[PDB]
């Protein structure tokens, strides 16, 4: 495995040209949203993501170096973990709103328009505030990213690789906040901040989840294929 | 898990 | 706030102090149970460990400091995590089961006999192995534990933050005390934080499992328990 | 609003 020879800046490298690119919402929407039109633009939006998603993956080291049923395993419980950090993620600099697209920056408000959202909504705002305080850097970030696609479906051969991956993705952060001037003190006590969010985003990921599963059984929800197999994966 | 498998192939 | 200023010996201490004591299971000879018969067993069990999870919240350093509603806030929403980490902790000499009392220790197959539990007994078993093979310290664990009813409602706190750091502060001095390199602590925080998301699900499919129990009528619930299940 | 919790709390 290349990625277990990889050096710390070589790993940042290697996520950091790996990011998947900023998609586009259909655009000219219709305002108001009605719960039907809310949630089609929001799932088709999700469907694309999560083909730039799969491709990300094969590029995060060690991820080629699993079997393809492991692949489908871990992909399949991160997914949506995966689609809020980076929707957090894309927020940070919007106080109070989701920016779920360049051309869709949505408010709490807006979240009303479906039901049962808008307390989904509050915790992916909390979220973003909480990384805008810590200010939250790119390096740490995709580094976050890909923890989560690796421990969020872990739980012998091929969780050892997994633990080795991670343990070198830790390595990578504590290099990172050394660099940025931190004592050792400073650098666990950042590290532990930085997992423990990890917590709450699969907080809302499981609350996201069993949401779906009910705008779904209300037909509010429009068939997209890709976005419906992962759904049923739980 | 079929359309993630062929993907992921691909 | 005085728990900021222990030393991280003081915090250990603090804390093993702290811990609850280990309860029975109401006796009973006859097995196996039935859905309705082991659902009563756990309910009543849980329900007991719920009243001594609050007294050992009340003296974990920092918690007094919070109001009434934070205080409430943290235990609604940690109360399943804290119950299913203590049970993992204990189900460490056990490989393989789950023991959720010393005269109650059930197999995976016992989790059969309640449709939708089997698949949550197989996660706990699997975090209980995972912290085995760890081998993961009495103090270790209790800081762990503290750190789930300090951070899961979190964001739901500048105090609160900072008790954490303490805590982390606490666990790093506990491995470089057992030797531990520098990069051996740092990755071994890591992993052990990670198990928290890990945690977090189970105690979100436990939620969802014991909502539905509930609706299916299976079992009257305790007053208790039903307070903080409703609270979700 | 009155709680069990509120009670074993205080
Ligand atoms: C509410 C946002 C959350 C995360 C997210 C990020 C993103 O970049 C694009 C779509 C989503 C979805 C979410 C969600 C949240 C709750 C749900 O019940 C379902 C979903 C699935 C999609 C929207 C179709
Ligand atoms: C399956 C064990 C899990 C954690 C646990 C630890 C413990 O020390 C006592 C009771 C429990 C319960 C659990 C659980 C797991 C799934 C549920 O739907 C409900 C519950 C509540 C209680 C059993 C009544
Ligand atoms: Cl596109």
């Amino acid at each position: 495995s290349l990625a277990l020879s990889l050096t710390a800046d070589q790993m940042v490298s290697a996520l950091l040209d790996a990011e998947p690119p900023i998609l586009y919402s259909e655009y000219d929407p219709t305002r108001p949203f009605s719960e039907a039109s809310m949630m089609g633009l929001l799932t088709n939006l999700a469907d694309r993501e999560l083909v730039h998603m799969i491709n990300w993956a094969k590029r995060v080291p060690g991820f080629v170096d699993l079997t393809l049923h492991d692949q489908v395993h871990l992909l399949e419980c991160a997914w949506l973990e995966i689609l809020m950090i980076g929707l957090v993620w894309r927020s940070m600099e919007h106080p109070g709103k989701l920016l779920f697209a360049p051309n869709l920056l949505l408010d709490r408000n807006q979240g009303k328009c479906v039901e049962g959202m808008v307390e989904i909504f509050d915790m992916l705002l909390a979220t973003s505030s909480r990384f805008r305080m810590m200010n939250l850097q790119g390096e740490e970030f995709v580094c976050l990213k890909s923890i989560i696609l690796l421990n969020s479906g872990v739980y012998l051969e091929e969780k050892d690789h997994i633990h080795r991956v991670l343990d070198k993705i830790t390595d990578t952060l504590i290099h990172l906040m050394a660099k940025a001037g931190l004592t050792l003190q400073q650098q666990h006590q950042r590290l532990a901040q930085l997992l423990l969010i990890l917590s709450h985003i699969r907080h809302m990921s499981n609350k996201g989840m069993e949401h779906l599963y009910s705008m779904k059984c209300k037909n509010v929800v429009p068939l997209y294929d890709l976005l419906l197999e992962m759904l049923d994966a739980h | 898990h079929k359309i993630l498998h062929r993907l992921l192939q691909d």
